[PDB]
């Protein structure tokens, strides 16, 4: 089950396979993959957060800044594997830093294993 | 036909400063004039009369209020004039007024 | 001469392989019809490079914006299967590494 | 008649402050008001398709939503892309490794891997056959097409769209 | 207010009788200090003191809540640049006999709301 | 005057609902005393809070 | 919706200004330099021009006739 | 008869008029009068879009000069205060704020 999360999680950030509504949550100490893609699951887009730091990166925000003169979009934040849909019931698996300069940064370290960040 | 109702243009008047520097000192209280409309004696008749004939969003402005008296004008008139509605084309606001 | 010039045309905007010629061409295809026609007549490319560091996929006077927006997960080694000697020549040219669709 | 700036500052008694409104401040920003606006025929084929061809080496100078940046170059435009898994990092070429050229063959020829598997070839960098990673392009692109593919082949116009997805892995 | 503090009209004073800062500025609004300490709205001070700021400085002020970059001591020494105390507080006059009242009055700009509730 | 960027998206700064008055905290005269608020009359002259209330009848 | 005649707080007549405030801007006048400039020196003054919304501009794209 | 000589597309509802070309465009197969309605829809858009610009001539191009001029100037002021937010010093030891910082 260490693959098949990496890999439906890596479908989700590349929106081909799997739309990004569908939630995966891999529950750990009882042996279950649960994939709900069905309607009403309430959701929110969260960034991502990989070793410690962010995918979202000065060329997203830049790219995003010139948005419409570019017609870059929030959508290519999604098509970029940089921001990911959570739903409260994999949010009981996100490590959910609140901001990057607060969080990820080397304090003694909370967890350094953070996966999410609030937007 | 302003996009304002009529209360709004009244009330919007009756903020619009006049330059009542001498003529105040002369006239009555209209609740002491005795006559039974309002007279130069009591009053300053105010007339607007403007209709956006044009494309270009009309400002009615104090610079619209014409007196009956050269000396009670608006402050503006005598720096920019105060606005009292902007004006669609075909909108219209015709109405006379006493200070 | 060996750079990246890799694009991933969407279905509507399907440019064809070869070069366009009269001996090559015909008329098969006909709001419902007028997103038919578009498919072979207006669709041979040219990429601008602006300054702001985008480009734009034309077809004429045209304008599609693109990104060379990053592929890793499918960094294919984009070369020339001319079908020459066995399975072809495969020359290496550029490395596929990018997923550039172009919008308005 | 003479008239000098440093004698024109002299004709005033005083004329010549703070501008603190101005100071740049990070919990303080600034203001929005309300705009207007915010968020057939083979006789024509030919012509259609043969305009494209013409116009677009004419100058060009704008942009389509803010004519504003200016362009600085042009670049213009079968196949089979060796598609590569991110993990086992397959260095089907001699450009993900080390040496600008192949220091174990001379030509990495795309030879079949059999008789029955035109597409799904063996491509390797190898010019003999031993001492090189059998590099089996197995048939992926069947379910992994496409992709167009295009060079400056000498600012000519040409296309060398890609046939499949075609992946490999180490056999 | 945006606060949760709500309150009836209980009178209404002419400009005459309201009292006034050292520049005739008489309030608006005079709300009672018991509203505020059972109710701790201390984010309708802040929002108070830094209204005071926005209108003297000339643009408008940030208040999403969890900016770090924001906080009160902040406020104050902007506030106090412009020559106010930067706590808010000013000096008033009783309206009625001109006297300076002894405490100074917390005053500025705070974003009231009218509710549909007439009598 | 102060606004949350939240409030941007709600576009409240197009359709706002509110005006931003020179509010004192002071006890005064002591009828803004249990929750209550003294107005000045002379804002409320000038077109303080002032609204319209728009009824409609419907009869077919 | 439209600009007050008046400063509810104190009185200056603040309904000639928001032109001239639009126009200063698009000098690319400082906002607060906007209103120093105009002559508003009281923040009871300036909250007139900052907090003011001109809605008239929307209401004014609806056509009546034309 | 009174439609018969006189114009409607030109009314104050051209986007109406632009909803009836688009659904005689889509009601029909045959691409002649799909091209006829393709012509007569951007005509009307054109007339529509200037006469609109005409009346957003004046005032209206004003405040939108300054919004759009607002809002990069806004960009430019932001950015010049990150760059400030670079100064030290500009924080208080007197706690007047708090963040948490376990483990
Ligand atoms: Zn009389
Ligand atoms: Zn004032």
């Amino acid at each position: 089950p260490e693959q098949l999360m990496n890999t439906l999680r890596k479908l989700r950030r590349q929106m081909d396979i799997i739309v990004s509504e569908v939630s995966m949550i891999r529950d750990i100490r009882e042996r279950e993959i649960r994939i709900y893609t069905d309607a009403g699951r309430i959701c929110r887009p969260l960034l991502i957060v990989e070793k410690q730091k962010l995918l979202l990166k000065k060329r997203h925000i830049d790219q995003l800044k010139e948005r419409e003169y570019n017609n870059y979009s929030w959508q290519d934040l999604v098509a970029s594997g940089v921001v990911e849909y959570i739903d409260t019931l994999e949010e009981e698996t996100v490590m959910l830093a609140m901001t990057p300069d607060d969080l990820q940064e080397k304090e003694v370290a909370y967890c350094s294993t953070y996966t999410h960040c609030e937007i | 036909s302003s996009v304002l109702h009529d209360e709004f243009i009244a009330h919007r008047l009756g903020l619009i400063p006049l330059t009542s520097d001498d003529i105040v000192d002369k006239l009555q209280y209209s609740r002491d004039c005795t006559c039974e409309e309002f007279c130069p004696e009591c009053s300053v008749e105010f007339t607007l009369d403007v209709r956006c004939n044009e494309d270009q969003t009309r400002h009615v402005t104090s610079r619209d209020l014409i007196s009956n008296s050269p000396r009670v004008i608006p402050v503006t008139s005598r720096q920019d004039d105060i606005l009292i509605v902007k004006l669609r084309k075909g909108q219209e606001l015709r109405l006379r007024a006493y200070a | 001469g060996n750079d990246l010039y890799f694009v991933k045309l969407p279905n509507f905007l399907s440019v064809e392989p070869r070069p366009f010629d009269p001996q090559y061409y015909e008329d098969e295809f006909e709001e419902e019809g007028r997103t038919r026609l578009k498919l072979k007549v207006e669709n041979n490319a040219r990429i601008v490079k602006w300054s702001d560091g985008s480009m734009s996929l034309h077809l004429g006077n045209e304008v599609f914006d693109v990104y060379k927006a990053p592929l890793q997960g499918d960094h294919n080694h984009l070369f020339i299967r001319q079908g020459t000697g066995l399975q072809g020549q495969a020359v290496f040219k550029t490395k596929l590494t990018f997923r550039p669709h172009s919008t308005d | 008649v003479l008239l000098d700036p440093a004698d024109e500052k002299l004709l005033e008694e005083e004329i010549q402050r703070s501008q603190q409104h101005a100071k740049v401040v990070p919990w303080m920003r600034k203001t929005e008001y309300i705009s207007t606006e915010f968020n057939k025929d083979r006789d024509s084929q030919i012509t259609a398709i043969e305009k494209t061809f013409e116009d677009a080496q004419k100058s060009i100078s704008q942009h389509y939503s803010k004519p504003r940046v200016t362009p600085v170059e042009v670049m213009p435009v079968s196949q089979a892309m060796i598609r590569g898994m991110m993990d086992e990092e397959g260095n089907q070429f001699v450009a993900y490794f080390l040496p600008v050229e192949e220091t174990l063959k001379k030509r990495k020829r795309d030879q079949e891997e059999e008789m029955d598997y035109a597409p799904d070839d063996v491509y390797d960098y190898k010019i003999a056959r031993e001492y090189n990673w059998n590099v089996k392009n197995k048939a992926s692109k069947g379910y992994e097409e496409n992709y167009f593919f295009i060079f400056r082949e000498g600012d000519g116009v040409y296309y060398n769209e890609l046939e499949t997805r075609v992946r490999l892995s180490k056999r | 207010s945006r606060h949760g503090q709500k309150g009836t009209c209980g009178i209404q004073y002419r400009q005459e009788d309201m009292p006034f800062t050292c520049e005739g500025i008489t309030p608006d609004i005079i709300i009672n200090p018991h509203a505020i300490p059972s109710r701790m709205t201390i984010g309708h001070l802040i929002e108070c003191l830094q209204g005071k700021v926005s209108a003297n400085k000339g643009e408008i002020g940030d208040a999403t809540p969890f900016n770090d970059a924001v906080n009160v001591q902040k406020i104050s020494n902007l506030l106090s640049d412009y020559g106010y105390h930067l706590r808010g507080n000013e000096v008033l006059y009783n309206g009625f006999t001109g006297r300076k009242i002894t405490s100074q009055i917390f005053i500025g700009p705070t974003y009231y709301q009218r509710l549909k509730h007439m009598v | 005057l102060v606004t949350t960027r939240s409030m941007e998206y709600l576009r409240f700064r197009e359709l706002p609902a509110g005006i931003n008055s020179i509010v004192a905290i002071a006890s005064y005269t002591g009828y803004n005393q249990e929750d209550s608020v003294i107005m000045n009359r002379s804002a409320v002259d000038r077109g303080f809070f002032r609204s319209v209330f728009y009824r409609s009848y419907k009869e077919q | 919706m439209i600009i007050p005649v008046r400063c509810f707080t104190c009185g200056k007549i603040v309904g000639n200004k928001w032109e001239a405030y639009l126009g200063l801007l698009q000098a690319e006048y400082t906002e607060g330099d906007a209103l120093d400039a105009l002559g508003l020196k009281r923040y009871c003054c300036r909250r007139m021009l900052l907090a003011h919304v001109d809605l008239i501009e929307k209401l004014l794209n609806y056509a009546p006739l034309e | 008869e009174k439609e018969r000589f006189r114009k409607a597309p030109p009314n104050y509802a051209m986007k109406k008029t632009q909803l009836l070309k688009e659904k005689a465009m889509a009601e029909d197969l045959g691409d002649q009068d799909k091209a006829k309605q393709i012509q007569d829809q951007l005509n009307e858009l054109e007339e529509r879009a200037e006469a609109l610009d005409r009346q957003r001539t004046k005032n209206i191009s004003a405040i939108s000069y300054i919004n759009q001029r607002n809002r990069e100037w806004n960009i430019v002021e932001s950015e010049k205060a990150l760059v400030a937010e670079s100064h030290n010093m500009k924080n208080q030891q007197m706690d007047p704020f708090t963040r948490r910082q376990c483990k």
